[PDB]
DNA sequence: TCAAGTACTTTTTCCGGTC
RNA sequence: CCAGGA
DNA sequence: AAGTACTTGA
C-alpha cells in the first residue's frame, strides 16, 4: 500500500538498558508465585523480565518513541489480559503512518 | 484438587493407604516424607469446564481501548460504567454470554437469564 | 427411510435416531473424580449418603470413582441414569460394583468402586469408561438429523401426490449394522460412499 | 546476525484428547530422541519437582494445568540431578559417542550452544533458558486446555519482507566467509598480497544477473527470480 | 470513546496500480483486481528520457 | 479489523455491504468485498489445473 | 534498506568470525 | 425511484434489527440450539439467512 | 422379557433369507413357508423357556421340477444352524461327513459369531459336494430385496456357450461378478458361471447385461 | 588384467555399475545425482521418455 | 501375527526476455 | 527459469 | 495430497 514501510532493522541494547532502570526485574532473579500477577517482557522473543506496574512503563515508553528517544520503527505491543510487553528493534516489519 | 509437596524434597507427593487405621496420606518418593491428606479428593478429571470464561482481568482491563463499553447497572455499585467480553474459553460449544467487568467496584456480571453466577 | 406405515410418524422417526445416533459416556458426562472413601456403607461425600441410604436396603476397594452427569446433555440424547448405570454395570460385569442417584435426585451420580496398589487402576478404569462405553447408537454414525424430504406417490384415484417422509440423514457410514435396524426400510437406504454399497449390495 | 542456527525446538504434548499418560517430550538439535521437558530442567539445574512446575505454571491455584503435569514429573522421575539428566542427553546421540565422560561433557555444549540459541548462547545462563522452556510449556498447555486458540500461521504481524539490504546481506556473508577459507588456503601455502577479489566481485554480479540467491555458477536450491529486469512498459508498471 | 488512533486516508490501503482506478468503491471486486494488472500493459511516456 | 471493538457480531463487523454499487462502499465494506471477491479468483486460478487433469 | 546495509550491517559483516591466526578494521566503499 | 430507495433503506434498516433481537437474545443465553449444531453456529445461521432476506 | 425377543427377531428375520435364498436358488420351497410369521416361528423352535433352539431350525430342501430341466445334476441342499457362537472342529466333522454320507451336492453352515480355522481347512474336504459358511448377521437382511439390487439369473453350462457363442465372445471378454460379490454368494456362483442382469433402463425400459464368476 | 588390488577392483567395478545406471535413469532413489561438470545433472535416457515434453 | 511407520511414487489446459 | 497473454 | 508397496515392533 503507498504508506507502507519496512523496518530496517534497530539495537535492542538502548531499549534493554532502558527497561531495567524502568522497574524490570530481571528474569534471572524472577520467583513467580512472589510477583504473580507481573507482567512479562519480551524484546526479539527474548524474555529480559518482569514489570510489576506496565500501565505507567508503557506510557513512557510511548512517550519515548513518540519524542524520538525510542526509535519511531521500533514496535512495542501491551496484551492486558495476557499480561504481556513484547518489543520489537527487529528487521522486516511491515508498518503504516497512523 | 490443589496438590502440597515434600517439605525437604520439594518434590510431589504420592498418594499411599495405610491399611491399618483407614487413611489417606501423601508420602515423598525421594526421602522418607510422609502427611496425613487433607480432603479424600485426589482426582478430578473435568469435562464441562467454566475455568476459562474470566481469564485475565486484570484491574488494568478498563485501559484496553478494544474492549467495548456499555450503560448497564452493575449489581453492587449501581455502575453505569462496564467494559465487555465474551467466554474467554476457547472452544466450539462455548455461549455468547457476556461478562461485564466495573469500571469501579470491578465486580464480574453477567448478561445469562438462564442461570445466575459468582465468577 | 422408515418403514412403510410410519413414514409421516415424526415420534417414530425419533425413535430410529435416538436407536442408531452414536452416544458415549464422556457425551454424557460433566467431570470424573477419585476419592478414598473407605467405609463402603458411609460416605465422605454427604451429598451422596442419601444414595447409599436406599441403592443398599431395598469385601471391595476403598478407591471411589465418582462421576456427574449433564441433566441437559442426558435429555437432548434421551436416556435415563438406569440405562446409563446398566451399561456400565454390564461393561465391567463382577469386577466394578456401581451405584447411581435417581432421575429425579438434583445432582446426577455415579458412585463405583473395584472387586496394594489401586491409583492407576481406576484412571484405567475411567478412561475405558468415557472412550469405550458406548451406551445407543450405531459405531461411526454421529449427528443424526430428522427431515421432512416431500415424495411423489400414487393416490388411490391413481394421480401422483405428494405425501412427504421423514428421513434421516448420517454424519458417518456403517452400511451392514443401520440396515439390520428395527424400523427403517432395507429395500430403500443409500449412501454417498458407493465403496461401501459394492461391498455391501454387490457390484 | 552470526551463522544463524536455523535449529527449530518442538515442544510436544503426547497422547491425544481422551488418552492416557499425556506426557510432554521436547526435540533438542543434535538429539535423535524427544527429552521428557522434566530430564531438560534437571540437566539445566532446575532440580526438584515444583521448583520446576514454579517455572511452568505461574498460579499455584490452576489445578487443572497442573494435574497435567503430574505425568511428566512420573516420565523424568527415573533421573535425580543434573549429571545424570546430562547423561540420559548425552546417550541419546549425536551418533551414541561412546564413553561416559564424553557424553555428559556433550549434553552441556549442545544447551549452550544449539538450545535456545537466541537469548544466548553464552555459558551461566541456565535461569534465563528454563524460565522460557517454561513459557513455552504455559502456552503448549494453554492451548490444549482450551483457554488459547491455535497461532494463526497466516497473521501478517508474523511475516517478515527481506528488502534488497537483507538480501545482499545473506549472500556478502557466504561470499567473505568464502574469501576468508581462500585467505587460509594461501596461509598454508605460505611455509615462509593473493586475495582474490574476483569472488566478492563475480559472487554479487553472479545473484543480481541471474536472480539466483546464492553461490554460484552451481546454483540449485538457490531460488530464482529474486533479482529481475525493471519493468519500463509505462511509468506506474 | 476509547479511539486511540485515526486513519491518515482510508484510500491509502491501496497501492500504486489500484490508485489510478477511478470510483474503485463503485466495481465488484474483481474488475479492480483485473485493472491492477492491466495497467501495467497500458502504454505511455515511461521516462522523460 | 482494528477500526472495531472486540466481539462485535454486527453485520458491519463481519462483512454486510449495506450500499449499492450506485451508492459506492465504506472502507471497511470494500475491504471486506475484496477478501470475498479474493476467495474466488483463487478458485478460478486453482480448479484450472484440477480441472484439466481430471478431464485427462 | 540498502542504505542500512552499506552504513552498518557490511562493516559488522567483515568482522564477525573474520580474524586469522589476520584482523579485519574498518570498511571504507568508493 | 426516490421513494423505492427509502423502501429499500427501511427493508435494511428492520432487518437490522431483527439481526440485533437475535444477538441481544443469544447474548441472554435464551438462544435454543437446532440439534446438530452449536448455539453459535445455530444463531451465524439465523443471522447469514435474514440477512440474504434482506439484500433479495 | 428384555433385549431376549429382538435376538428372537432377528434369527426369525434371518431364517426367512434363508429361505428366500433357498428358493430363489432353484429348490422348492413355499410362499407361506417363507411367510412364516414370527408368532408361529417361537412356536417351533423354542425351549420351555422361548430360548432359540437353532439345532431344529436346520432343514433339507429338494430342487423344483423346473430346476432339473435347466440343470438336471443339481442335487440336493442341506442347511445347517449351530446353538453354539463358536463353531469349532468337533460340530463340524458331524455336518462334514453327513452331506458325504447323505450323497448331498451342496451344504449351507449358518453361523452365529465364528468358525475357528481348525474347522475352516474342513470346508473343500468333501468334493464333488460343496460346502458354503453364512455368518447368521448379514442374512438378517435380504440385500437382493433392495432398490439398487437387480435381477441375477444364472445360465446353464449351454446357455453360456449359447452366450459366447451369439457375441463372438473369449470368457475374458465378458464383464465380471468377483466370486465373494453379495449376489455371488447369495446365488453360490461357482468360477465360470455366468449371471444375466436384467435392470430398469431410464433409455431403454429394459437392459441386459451378463457377468462371469471369479 | 594387472597386479589386481582387490579392493581398488570392487571400487572401479562399482563406478562402472553407476555410470551404466545413471546413464538410462539419473533420478534414483540414493540422492548421487551424476551431474555435469556445471552442477547441471546429466540427462537419462529415462528422462527423454518422461510424460509431457519429451517422447510418447 | 497385525497396526503403524517407513520409503517413494505421482500430477498440474494452450500461446516473449536474457541466460 | 523468469515475465506475461486466453 | 494421496496413494501403493514394503517394513517394523507388540
Ligand atoms: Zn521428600
Ligand atoms: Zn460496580
Amino acid at each position: 500500500s503507498l504508506m507502507s514501510c519496512i523496518s530496517v532493522g534497530t539495537d535492542p541494547m538502548p531499549i534493554i538498558t532502558f527497561l531495567s532502570e524502568w522497574g524490570m526485574e530481571p528474569l534471572e532473579d524472577y520467583v513467580p508465585h512472589q510477583s504473580p500477577d507481573a507482567t512479562r517482557v519480551f524484546v526479539n522473543g527474548v524474555w529480559h523480565g518482569v514489570h510489576r506496574n506496565p500501565a505507567r512503563l508503557m506510557e513512557t515508553l510511548r512517550t519515548l518513541r513518540r519524542k524520538g528517544d525510542i526509535n519511531p520503527e521500533v514496535s512495542m505491543i501491551r496484551d492486558i489480559r495476557e499480561k504481556e510487553l513484547k518489543i520489537f528493534t527487529d528487521a522486516g516489519r511491515v508498518y503504516r503512518p497512523l | 484438587t490443589t496438590f502440597r509437596f515434600c517439605r525437604d524434597c520439594n518434590n510431589m507427593l504420592y498418594p499411599r493407604e495405610d491399611k491399618e487405621n483407614n487413611r489417606l496420606l501423601f508420602e515423598c518418593r525421594t526421602c522418607s516424607y510422609v502427611e496425613e491428606a487433607g480432603s479424600p479428593l485426589v482426582y478430578r478429571h473435568e469435562l464441562i469446564t467454566n475455568i476459562g470464561e474470566t481469564a485475565g482481568v486484570v484491574q488494568d482491563i478498563g485501559s484496553d481501548p478494544t474492549l467495548p463499553r456499555s450503560d448497564r447497572e452493575c449489581p453492587k455499585c449501581h455502575s453505569r460504567e462496564n467494559v465487555f467480553f465474551q467466554s474467554q474459553q476457547r472452544r466450539k460449544d462455548t455461549s455468547m454470554v457476556l461478562f461485564f467487568v466495573c469500571l469501579s467496584c470491578s465486580h464480574i456480571f453477567t448478561s445469562d437469564q438462564k442461570n445466575k453466577r459468582t465468577q | 427411510y422408515l418403514e412403510p406405515g410410519h413414514a409421516a410418524d415424526q415420534e417414530q422417526a425419533k425413535l430410529i435416531r435416538s436407536a442408531i445416533e452414536h452416544t458415549t459416556l464422556k457425551s454424557v458426562t460433566i467431570a470424573s473424580e477419585i476419592y478414598y472413601d473407605p467405609d463402603p456403607r458411609s460416605t465422605v461425600i454427604p451429598e451422596d449418603e442419601e444414595i447409599i441410604q436406599l441403592h443398599f436396603s431395598l469385601q471391595q476397594s476403598p478407591w471411589l470413582l465418582r462421576l456427574e452427569l449433564d441433566r441437559a446433555a442426558m435429555n437432548d440424547k434421551d436416556l435415563t441414569m438406569g440405562q446409563v448405570g446398566e451399561r456400565i454395570k454390564q461393561t465391567f460385569k463382577n469386577d466394578l460394583f456401581v451405584i447411581w442417584s435417581e432421575d429425579n435426585d438434583e445432582k446426577l451420580i455415579i458412585r463405583c468402586r473395584v472387586v496394594a496398589e489401586e491409583d492407576h487402576m481406576l484412571k484405567k478404569i475411567e478412561n475405558t469408561m468415557l472412550e469405550n462405553i458406548t451406551l445407543r447408537g450405531v459405531e461411526n454414525i454421529e449427528r443424526v438429523v430428522m427431515m421432512k424430504y416431500d415424495r411423489k406417490v400414487p393416490s388411490p384415484t391413481g394421480e401422483y401426490v405428494k405425501e412427504p417422509e421423514w428421513v434421516l440423514e448420517t454424519d458417518g457410514v456403517n452400511l451392514s449394522e443401520v440396515m439390520t435396524v428395527p424400523g427403517i426400510d432395507p429395500t430403500r437406504i443409500y449412501t454417498n460412499s458407493f465403496i461401501d454399497i459394492m461391498e455391501v449390495l454387490g457390484i | 546476525k552470526g551463522s544463524r542456527f536455523i535449529s527449530t525446538l518442538q515442544v510436544k504434548l503426547y497422547g491425544r484428547e481422551g488418552s492416557s499418560a499425556r506426557t510432554i517430550k521436547a526435540t533438542l538439535p543434535y538429539i535423535k530422541q524427544d527429552i521428557p521437558i522434566v530430564i531438560i530442567f534437571r540437566a539445566l539445574g532446575i532440580i526438584p519437582d515444583g521448583e520446576i512446575l514454579e517455572h511452568i505454571c505461574y498460579d499455584v491455584n490452576d489445578w487443572q494445568m497442573l494435574e497435567m503435569l503430574k505425568p511428566c514429573v512420573e516420565d523424568g522421575f527415573v533421573i535425580q540431578d543434573r549429571e545424570t539428566a546430562l547423561d540420559f542427553i548425552g546417550r541419546r546421540g549425536t551418533a551414541l559417542g561412546i564413553k561416559k565422560e564424553k557424553r555428559i561433557q556433550y549434553a552441556k555444549d549442545i544447551l549452550q550452544k544449539e538450545f535456545l540459541p537466541h537469548i544466548t548462547q553464552l555459558e551461566g545462563f541456565e535461569s534465563r533458558k528454563a524460565f522460557f522452556l517454561g513459557y513455552m510449556i504455559n502456552r503448549l498447555l494453554l492451548c490444549a486446555l482450551d483457554r488459547k486458540d491455535q497461532d494463526d500461521r497466516d497473521h501478517f504481524g508474523k511475516k517478515r519482507l527481506d528488502l534488497a539490504g537483507p538480501l545482499l546481506a545473506q549472500l556478502f556473508k557466504t561470499l567473505f566467509k568464502k574469501l576468508t577459507k581462500d585467505i587460509f588456503r594461501y596461509m598454508q601455502r605460505t611455509v615462509e598480497l593473493a586475495i582474490n577479489a574476483k569472488t566478492i566481485t563475480s559472487g554479487l554480479k553472479y545473484a543480481l544477473a541471474t536472480g539466483n540467491w546464492g553461490e554460484q555458477k552451481k546454483a540449485m536450491s538457490s531460488r530464482a527470480g529474486v533479482s529481475q529486469v525493471l519493468n519500463r512498459y509505462t511509468y506506474s508498471s | 470513546t476509547t479511539f486511540t488512533h485515526c486513519e491518515i486516508h482510508p484510500s491509502m490501503i491501496l497501492g500504486v496500480a489500484a490508485s489510478i482506478i477511478p470510483f474503485p468503491d463503485h466495481n465488484q471486486s474483481p474488475r479492480n483486481t483485473y485493472q491492477s494488472a492491466m495497467g501495467k500493459q497500458a502504454m505511455g511516456v515511461f521516462l522523460t528520457n | 479489523l482494528p477500526h472495531f471493538s472486540k466481539d462485535d457480531y454486527s453485520p458491519e463487523s463481519k462483512g454486510f455491504v449495506e450500499n449499492s454499487y450506485l451508492r459506492g462502499l465504506t472502507p471497511q465494506e470494500f475491504f471486506f468485498h475484496a477478501m470475498g471477491g479474493r476467495e474466488g479468483l483463487i478458485d478460478t486460478a486453482v480448479k484450472t489445473a484440477e480441472t484439466g487433469y481430471i478431464q485427462r | 534498506s540498502f542504505n542500512q546495509f552499506v552504513d552498518y550491517t557490511l562493516q559488522d559483516i567483515i568482522c564477525e568470525d573474520s580474524t586469522l591466526i589476520i584482523s579485519f578494521g574498518k570498511i571504507y566503499v568508493t | 425511484d426516490g421513494p423505492t430507495m427509502r423502501e429499500i433503506t427501511e427493508t435494511i434498516a428492520e432487518a437490522k434489527k431483527k439481526v440485533l433481537d437475535v444477538t441481544k437474545e443469544a447474548q441472554a443465553n435464551l438462544l435454543t440450539a437446532k440439534h446438530g449444531m452449536t448455539l453459535r453456529e445455530s444463531f451465524e445461521d439465523n443471522v447469514v439467512r435474514f440477512l440474504n432476506e434482506a439484500r433479495d | 422379557d428384555q433385549e431376549n425377543e429382538r435376538n428372537i427377531s432377528r434369527l426369525w428375520r434371518a431364517f426367512r433369507t434363508v429361505k428366500e435364498m433357498v428358493k430363489d436358488r432353484g429348490y422348492f420351497i413355499t410362499q407361506e413357508e417363507v411367510e412364516l410369521p414370527l408368532e408361529d416361528f417361537k412356536a417351533k423352535y423354542c425351549d420351555s423357556m422361548g430360548r432359540p433352539q437353532r439345532k431344529m431350525m436346520s432343514f433339507q430342501a429338494n430342487p423344483t421340477e423346473e430346476s432339473i430341466s435347466k440343470f438336471p445334476d443339481m442335487g440336493s441342499l442341506w442347511v445347517e444352524f449351530c446353538d453354539e457362537p463358536s463353531v469349532g472342529v468337533k460340530t463340524m466333522k458331524t455336518f462334514v461327513i453327513h452331506i458325504q454320507e447323505k450323497n448331498f451336492q451342496t451344504g449351507i453352515f449358518v453361523y452365529q459369531n465364528n468358525i475357528t480355522p481348525s474347522a475352516m481347512k474342513l470346508v473343500p474336504s468333501i468334493p464333488p459336494a460343496t460346502i458354503e459358511t453364512f455368518n447368521e448377521a448379514a442374512l438378517v437382511v435380504n440385500i437382493t430385496h433392495h432398490e439398487l439390487v437387480p435381477k441375477h439369473i444364472r445360465l446353464s453350462s449351454d446357455e453360456k456357450r449359447e452366450l459366447l457363442k451369439r457375441y463372438r465372445l473369449k470368457e475374458s471378454q465378458l464383464p465380471r461378478i468377483q466370486r465373494a460379490d453379495p449376489v455371488a454368494l447369495y446365488l453360490g456362483l461357482k468360477r465360470g458361471e455366468v449371471v444375466k442382469i436384467i435392470r430398469k433402463s431410464e433409455t431403454s425400459g429394459r437392459y441386459a447385461s451378463y457377468r462371469i464368476c471369479m | 588384467h594387472n597386479g589386481a588390488p582387490h579392493h581398488a577392483i570392487e571400487e572401479a567395478e562399482s563406478l562402472l555399475q553407476f555410470h551404466v545406471a545413471t546413464y538410462m535413469d539419473n533420478d534414483i532413489a540414493g540422492q548421487p545425482q551424476a551431474l555435469q561438470k556445471s552442477g547441471r545433472p546429466v540427462k537419462s535416457i529415462r528422462a527423454r521418455l518422461k510424460g509431457k515434453e519429451g517422447r510418447i
